[PDB]
């Protein structure tokens, strides 16, 4: 993991949604294919609805 | 016409110009981009999805020193038309594109003068991000 | 086609694709352009573009691919890749959600005095101006500006 | 297999046989070629834009002497 936050610093703010949090975790699970364990980074983007809109 | 060809041939001759190696002289010199979009039309403005459809002319101009000749051997030839994609470019790119195309539409010819300078004009059809007010 | 494969390792020995195929400096390529509509894909009045499906039918002299029949078997014309001659970059200017220059990139007829026929497909989505003042009984005026892109007309003149 | 690997270098080796070429022998003589659609399915036929989609297996059949 180069940074548990996912950089945000030229992000273009849609409108609609807003980042509550963005953190990267680090996982390592074994697949029924294959023999060896992979490694991955999964990203879990909590993101809040704007409601005035839709209200 | 045969001088043309012998001097296209000599200056993108691989053996002598690496078009993946930029223009500058001198460890510290940088090479300077002269940029200008000119709006050929304004195509649509999608309010709902916040985009802005353009079709525009992107004039570009820099310096190739390895782009160079002496006219008098070449039958006086004072600029020839070399292909963009053979050629080193600045990848210019528009950063804030909302459909993920950041390069040009058509990658056209460069006309290349025999000082070195580069200009290049390709056109575009751009897509770029709003920030629309309905106030 | 042992005589076509000798009349194209003859034609292409020192073929270069990236000049303009003329004799002397001096000379205009004159290419004669026209089209032939396919059909008429779609108007969209809303967004104000014309979808059409046209042959783009181009013809020019280049005096490099030139023979006598007389060496090669009869053989007067061969069809050849047009990735591997010379083509003008004629481009549609007032274009809009489409591709500017044909992309297709079919074989041109190449014949023994040195003329080439080139005649590409292409789905042209170019703009133009709507007028709804009497719909649905309006008349439309839709316009495709065609021209070289980068050859002046000092170089390139299409006829 | 060796011999197989062999015979599909030797009947494609650029050097004797040029995709560009029609197999066209006895002269100025023209390649018969045979199509036969074979229709798959019919995926659909939309009314709307007026197009149907078809999944065919388009049959080709030609004689190359040159791949003899
Ligand atoms: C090219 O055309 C010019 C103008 O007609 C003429 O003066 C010149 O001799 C020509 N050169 C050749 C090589 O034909
Ligand atoms: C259609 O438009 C062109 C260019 O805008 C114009 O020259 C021509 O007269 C128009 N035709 C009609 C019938 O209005
Ligand atoms: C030189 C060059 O690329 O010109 C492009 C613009 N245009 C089509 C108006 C001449
Ligand atoms: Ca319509």
């Amino acid at each position: 993991n180069m940074h548990s936050r996912v950089d945000q610093l030229d992000f273009w703010e849609s409108g609609e949604w807003v980042i509550v949090d963005a953190v990267g975790t680090y996982n390592t699970r074994k697949y029924e294919c294959c023999a060896e364990i992979y490694p991955d980074i999964t990203y879990a983007f909590v993101i809040r609805r704007l409601p005035l809109f839709y209200t | 016409t045969d001088t043309e060809e012998r001097l296209v041939e000599h200056l993108l001759d691989p053996s002598r110009y690496n078009k993946l190696i930029r223009p500058a002289t001198n460890g510290s010199e940088l090479v300077t981009v002269q940029l200008m979009v000119s709006l050929a039309q304004l195509i649509s403005v999608h309010e709902r999805e916040q985009i802005m459809t353009t079709n525009v002319w992107l004039t570009q101009e820099w310096e190739d020193y390895r782009l160079t000749w002496k006219p008098e051997e070449f039958d006086n030839m004072k600029k020839v038309r070399l292909p963009s994609k053979h050629i080193w470019l600045p990848d210019v790119v528009l950063y804030n594109n909302a459909d993920g195309m950041y390069e040009v539409s058509f990658y056209s010819n460069a006309v290349v003068s025999y000082d070195g300078s580069i200009f290049w004009l390709p056109p575009a059809i751009y897509k770029s991000a709003c920030k629309i007010e309905v106030k | 086609a042992h005589a076509e494969e000798r009349l194209l390792k003859k034609l292409f020995s020192g073929y270069n694709k990236w000049s303009r195929p003329v004799a002397n400096i001096s000379d205009v390529v004159l290419v004669r352009f026209g089209l032939s509509i396919a059909q008429l894909i779609d108007v969209d009045e809303k967004n104000q573009m014309m979808t059409t499906n046209v042959w783009v039918k181009q013809e020019w002299h280049d005096y490099k691919l030139r023979w006598d029949p007389a060496d090669y078997e009869n053989v007067t014309s061969i069809r050849i890749p047009s990735e591997l001659i010379w083509r003008p970059d004629i481009v549609l200017y007032n274009n809009a959600d489409g591709d500017f220059a044909v992309t297709h990139l079919t074989k041109a007829h190449l014949f023994h005095d040195g003329r080439v026929q080139w005649t590409p497909p292409a789905i042209y989505k170019s703009s133009c101006s709507i007028d709804v003042t009497f719909f649905p009984f309006d008349q439309q005026n839709c316009t495709m500006k065609f021209g070289s892109w980068t050859y002046d007309k000092a170089k390139i003149d299409l006829v």
